[PDB]
């Protein structure tokens, strides 16, 4: 049906209550959008810490990759930051050395973006 | 902002890459060739029907997000 679409929309929009309601109603925790991004991908991209946590606790695939080969760790290391989110991802089994199609690890993204803290935590 | 999405297709295999505007396209062509079990020099890579040297980068070709790079076989 459309539960995955609502879950992706809520992960984009940062509604923790709606995310929890949709998961309790049976939304696909690993549903992917047209670009292959899971709700974990979008939540890590937009700095939604609680949604990231609750998706990981609901069984979301931490190592899932989009169509570009980017895991949620890749998206969290890129651009904004929020070192807490990459820490929670790593604690939940995020592949630190995960490579995209051309071999970009999240550490390479952090180094290019100069986020310092993310680079040292990625170790 | 610093990255661009591109699609490399050969008419049957399509790959989406999210790569820096300043990264050389050699790695993109290399990945597309490796996934087919071939070397990159065996494949022609065309943007706007014009062949691409490996050393060029998406910024060097004024490319935009969702732009397509066609892939063919050398001596087709």
């Amino acid at each position: 049906s459309d539960l995955g679409k609502k879950l992706l929309e809520a992960a984009r929009a940062g509604q923790d209550d709606e995310v929890r309601i949709l998961m309790a109603n049976g939304a696909d925790v690993n549903a992917q959008d047209t670009q292959g991004r899971t709700p974990l991908h979008l939540a890590a991209q937009r700095g939604h810490l609680e949604i990231v946590e609750v998706l990981l606790k609901a069984g979301a695939d931490v190592n899932a990759h989009d169509q570009y080969g980017w895991t949620p760790l890749h998206l969290a290391a890129h651009a904004n930051g929020h070192l807490e989110i990459v820490e929670v991802l790593l604690k939940h089994g995020a592949d630190v050395n995960a490579q995209d199609w051309i071999g970009v690890t999240p550490f390479d993204l952090a180094v290019d973006d100069g986020n310092e803290d993310i680079a040292e935590v990625l170790q | 902002e610093t990255h661009i999405n591109l699609k490399v297709s050969d008419g049957s295999s399509e790959i989406f890459f999210k790569i820096k505007k300043t990264t050389p396209l050699r790695r993109l062509m290399e990945a597309f060739a490796k996934r087919q079990g071939k070397e990159m020099d065996s494949l022609r890579f065309l943007y706007d029907g014009i062949r691409i040297q490996a050393d060029q980068t998406p910024e060097d070709l004024d490319m935009e997000d969702n732009d397509i790079i066609e892939a063919h076989r050398e001596q087709i």
